[PDB]
């Protein structure tokens, strides 16, 4: 997803001016459509979120015994001891991105945004509920293989599922069992290298961070356009109205509407186009969830580089992460 | 006596899979299902 | 055949009564109709000019005064069309992405048998049938879905003769007393014959292996050949 | 990938004139907004390739 | 068991020679020697 926003167009242009509102009416419904177009964007952020994460209709829980044949999901399963029931790797990913607000109770860029009718809206599914769908998607996988996608959940021993997996990559099921302790240790070592990576490096989440950075910056740009003259005698609306009479104001105010209104249509164009970038990224993420997490993929390099075994999802700010597990 | 109610959504039916190191579920019967899909063209 | 006919009955009955189903195609028709209405309603906007109507400014003003008014209505109607065309260009790319998706699903689900999970609808994919719609396509996707599971003890491999044995296709299960080999997606048990199974190495290495005898279906074909033989010998002792 | 493009918004709008460039300052950040829009595309043409 | 057959040995460009086992053969052979022992003992009476 990207950040939800809404923009009280009449506050943005005309913050507490009856005059500016009466003149803004001369351009008919331009604000209405802008409200409707940001509404179209905002509905589809929850669609995008729900398609990626609600790919199951049951909230599967792991058994309390970790009898998984040596593989150590304790770093990707729920930590019960944290109120956010996220994994080890999730709690790294949530530290790495530092969100400029999400709508968590206002009672700084975002004070200015609020005072110009720009509001960040809360997402439909909370980071806890996303972590829960993610916990279910994972807890199904390590107990039920691909079957929990294709119908009712069917239990299977994890080492037996991995045998079928190996058949999926064109490797015969004895090869797993004759090396099972090694295969567990390599998986455990690899999960350890994702931790040791993500904890250390400052460049990893650039793909998500650049989306957030643009959302922040475009709101900051749309704020900063309020400081322009557009050739009027001030950028401050009241410094016009408290200086000039009614007739002489209408020139200056029409200049500010000519500016500000183009300032919104520009942003809402940028946001729409941006939304098409994210809608594709979400439709892809839902596809990878379907085929790599609920499945095993015979598509080359589709589920990370190498012959695909399985994938584990993890949530991140405005995003998802796929731990793709592969035989090389 | 109908009114608008507001609630924390339930996400779906909660479950615990009957896993163990030596247990499998294999299906003895199957359903053939037909699902609609609608797309813009 | 009955379950398929029945589930096509369920398709008809579904779309017979409810309005909400075609809401995707209704939303494409509604946005296109909405935007044309919204564009038309901009012909009512003043843009500060003394009318919405071009011909009234030309019914009342001369060339010197009218240009200062007409240029307003030009500026604002051009901006209304620059908006509608930016919106429709953006929307049109949503429809393009959907048209590439609807062709890809035609390609792999109707002309084929997809192995992509949850692409051609829920279940394991058997086949799909296309149907037209106003500005769309409807797929009737047909899927096999497992229904009635039974708990079994299961084993990764069997030990019969120090050698470890594995299914060639399928899995081993115990009904709680006897070991059988069966296909992973439907319970149909069979005797663990040397034809259902292949061998690799010895039973020291396989974590969670067990003990169970493996039937070589050639053995009694020769042991019946041996009792056929030993009676030909008993006979031949008589003359 | 398509041709990368980038624009001097002052040289397109107000080419060889300070006089126009002053009247453009009144509109503020828009030229940099356009530049970023084009610099975004231009990075993505390398990325696509 | 591992292999399937088609055609005689000319048609396959880059063909080779290697003794191919039949796991049925020594099973009928060790049975031919057991049987051979039977035959012989029936000579003794
Ligand atoms: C586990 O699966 C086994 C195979 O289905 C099953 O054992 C089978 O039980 C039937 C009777 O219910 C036997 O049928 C035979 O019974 C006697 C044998 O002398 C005859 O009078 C009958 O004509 C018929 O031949 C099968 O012989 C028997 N098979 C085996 C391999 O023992 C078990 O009962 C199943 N276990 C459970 C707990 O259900
Ligand atoms: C599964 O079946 C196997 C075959 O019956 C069985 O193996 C047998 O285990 C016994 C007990 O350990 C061995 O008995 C000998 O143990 C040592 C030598 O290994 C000697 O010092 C003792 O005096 C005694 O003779 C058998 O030799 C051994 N044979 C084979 C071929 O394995 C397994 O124990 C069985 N496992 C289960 C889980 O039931
Ligand atoms: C691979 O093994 C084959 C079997 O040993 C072998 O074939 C044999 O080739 C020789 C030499 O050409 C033949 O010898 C006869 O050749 C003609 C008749 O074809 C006669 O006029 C000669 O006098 C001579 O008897 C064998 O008859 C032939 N037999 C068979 C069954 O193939 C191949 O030559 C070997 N190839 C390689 C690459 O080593
Ligand atoms: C498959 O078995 C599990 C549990 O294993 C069995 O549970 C005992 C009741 C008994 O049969 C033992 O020999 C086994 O160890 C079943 O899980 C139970 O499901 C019911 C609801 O249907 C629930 O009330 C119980 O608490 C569950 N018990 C446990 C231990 O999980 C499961 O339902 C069985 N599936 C089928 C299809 O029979
Ligand atoms: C799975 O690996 C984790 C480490 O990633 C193990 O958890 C650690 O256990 C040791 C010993 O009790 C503690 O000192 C650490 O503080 C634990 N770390 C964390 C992050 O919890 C866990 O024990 C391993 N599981 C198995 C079955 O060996
Ligand atoms: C598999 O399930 C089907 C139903 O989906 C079963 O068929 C029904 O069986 C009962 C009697 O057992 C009949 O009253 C119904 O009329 C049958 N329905 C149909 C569609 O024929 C079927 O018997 C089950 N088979 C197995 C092997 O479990
Ligand atoms: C399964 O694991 C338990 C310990 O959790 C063990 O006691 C049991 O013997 C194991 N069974 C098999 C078939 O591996
Ligand atoms: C035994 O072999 C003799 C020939 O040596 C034959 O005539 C007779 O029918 C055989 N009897 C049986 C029971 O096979
Ligand atoms: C392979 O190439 C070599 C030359 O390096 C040639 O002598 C030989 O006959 C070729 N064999 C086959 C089966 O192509
Ligand atoms: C012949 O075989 C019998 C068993 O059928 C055996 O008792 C006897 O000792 C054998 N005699 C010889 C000479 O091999």
């Amino acid at each position: 997803s990207m950040t939800k926003t809404s923009v009280d167009c009449t506050m943005y242009i005309c913050g507490d001016s009856t005059e500016c509102s009466n003149l803004l009416l001369q351009y008919g419904s331009f604000c209405t459509q802008l409200n409707r177009a940001l509404t179209g964007i905002a509905v589809e952020q929850d669609k995008n979120t729900q398609e990626v994460f609600a790919q199951v209709k049951q909230i599967y829980k792991t058994p309390p015994i970790k009898d998984f044949g040596g593989f150590n999901f304790s770093q990707i399963l729920p930590d019960p001891s944290k109120p956010s029931k996220r994994s080890f790797i999730e709690d790294l990913l949530f530290n790495k991105v530092t969100l400029a607000d999400a709508g968590f109770i206002k009672q700084d860029l975002i004070c200015a945004q609020k005072f110009n009718g720009l509001t960040v809206l809360p997402p439909l599914l909370t980071d806890e509920m996303i972590a829960q769908y993610t916990s279910a998607l994972l807890a199904g996988t390590i107990t039920s293989g691909w079957t929990f996608g294709a119908g009712a959940a069917l239990q299977i021993p994890f080492a037996m599922q991995m045998a079928y997996r190996f058949n999926g990559i064109g490797v015969t099921q004895n090869v797993l069992y004759e090396n099972q302790k090694l295969i567990a240790n390599q998986f455990n070592s690899a999960i350890g290298k994702i931790q040791d990576s993500l904890s250390s490096t400052a460049s990893a989440l650039g793909k998500l961070q650049n989306v957030v950075n643009q959302n922040a910056q475009a709101l900051n740009t749309l704020v900063k356009q309020l400081s322009s003259n557009f050739g009027a005698i001030s950028s401050v609306l009241n410094d016009i109205l408290s200086r000039l009479d009614k007739v002489e104001a209408e020139v200056q105010i029409d200049r500010l509407i000519t500016g500000r209104l183009q300032s919104l249509q520009t942003y809402v164009t940028q946001q729409l186009i941006r939304a098409a970038e994210i809608r594709a990224s979400a439709n892809l993420a839902a596809t990878k969830m379907s085929e790599c997490v609920l499945g095993q993929s015979k598509r080359v390099d589709f589920c990370g580089k190498g012959y695909h075994l399985m994938s584990f999802p993890q949530s991140a700010p405005h995003g998802v992460v796929f731990l793709h597990v592969t035989y090389v | 006596s109908q009114s608008i109610i507001a609630y924390t959504m339930s996400l779906g039916a909660e479950n615990s899979v009957a896993y163990s190191n030596n247990s499998i579920a294999i299906p003895t019967n199957f359903t053939i299902s037909v699902t609609t899909e609608i797309l813009p063209v | 055949a009955n379950q398929f006919n029945s589930a096509i009955g369920k398709i008809q009955d579904s779309l017979s009564s409810t309005a909400s189903a075609l809401g995707k195609l209704q939303n494409v028709v509604n946005q296109n109709a909405q935007a044309l209405n919204t564009l038309v309603k901009q012909l009512s906007s003043n843009f500060g000019a003394i009318s919405s109507v071009l011909n009234d400014i030309l019914s009342r003003l001369d060339k010197v005064e009218a240009e200062v008014q007409i240029d307003r209505l030009i500026t604002g109607r051009l901006q209304s069309l620059q908006t509608y065309v930016t919106q429709q260009l953006i929307r049109a790319a949503e429809i393009r992405a959907s048209a590439n998706l609807a062709a890809t699903k035609m390609s792999e689900c109707v002309l084929g048998q997809s192995k992509r999970v949850d692409f051609c609808g829920k279940g394991y994919h058997l086949m799909s049938f296309p149907q037209s719609a106003p500005h769309g396509v409807v797929f009737l996707h047909v899927t096999y879905v497992p229904a009635q599971e039974k708990n079994f003890t299961t084993a990764p491999a069997i030990c019969h003769d120090g050698k470890a044995h594995f299914p060639r296709e399928g899995v081993f299960v115990s009904n709680g007393t006897h070991w059988f080999v069966t296909q992973r997606n439907f319970y149909e048990p069979q005797i663990i014959t040397t034809d259902n199974t292949f061998v690799s190495g010895n039973c020291d290495v396989v974590i969670g292996i067990v003990n169970n005898t493996v039937y070589d279906p050639l053995q009694p074909e020769l042991d019946s050949f041996k009792e056929e033989l030993d009676k030909y010998f008993k006979n031949h002792t008589s003359p």
